[PDB]
């Protein structure tokens, strides 16, 4: 019945969920996890990632 | 100073090892120039230097 | 090179800081990992292909 | 022995690191402390920091 209000809620929730799921992207780095990059590389090499 | 070949790579900002930890450490914000040349004709003896 | 030897390393503690004492090489060439960090990592297996 | 540096023999050793989901078997020298629960700690499990 109240389509518009539920649509607004769904759009906001979907935007937040997309923002969270963007954290699993590598973006060209060796890994998406900051700790793995920090642990497996020296400072000069880890700065790029 | 004098090191051996393996350790020439350690004279650089952000490096770790025996030399970069206990002997000669360079700052991470280093601005300078490193010059290394082989001196086997001078620093090596037949019985050991 | 066509019949390159391969050895499997497992169930042991690997100290990569003595590899400088075995061969007169000048530096590692490590891809995906840094040579100085190798002692702070655990691997499921290692393969040495010579 | 008289060949130039490009045509001289080179011994090569390639170390491939299998880092799977399996239990770790090859580790670096690193002493393991006691397990602390229900407290904010800096944990390091098999290199996962």
């Amino acid at each position: 019945a109240l389509g518009k209000l539920q649509d607004v809620v769904n759009h906001n929730a979907q935007a937040l969920n997309t923002l969270v799921k963007q954290l699993s992207s590598k973006f060209g780095a060796i890994s998406s996890v900051l700790n793995d990059i920090l642990s497996r590389l020296d400072k000069v090499e880890a700065e790029v990632q | 100073f004098v090191i051996r070949g393996n350790e020439v790579s350690q004279i650089a900002p952000g490096q770790t090892g025996n030399i970069a930890d206990y002997n000669y450490k360079l700052p991470d914000d280093f601005t300078g120039c490193v010059i290394a040349w082989n001196s086997n004709k001078l620093d090596s003896k037949v019985g050991g230097n | 090179v066509y019949a390159w030897n391969r050895k499997r390393i497992s169930n042991c503690v690997a100290d990569y800081s003595v590899l400088y004492n075995f061969a007169p090489f000048f530096a590692f060439k490590c891809y995906g990992v840094s040579p100085t960090k190798l002692n702070d990592l655990c691997f499921t297996n290692v393969y040495a292909d010579s | 022995p008289t060949y130039g540096v490009g045509h001289q023999p080179y011994r090569v050793v390639v170390l491939s690191f299998e880092l799977l989901h399996a239990p770790a078997t090859v580790c670096g020298p690193k002493k393991s402390t006691n397990l602390v629960k229900n407290k904010c700690v800096n944990f390091n499990f098999n290199g996962l920091t």
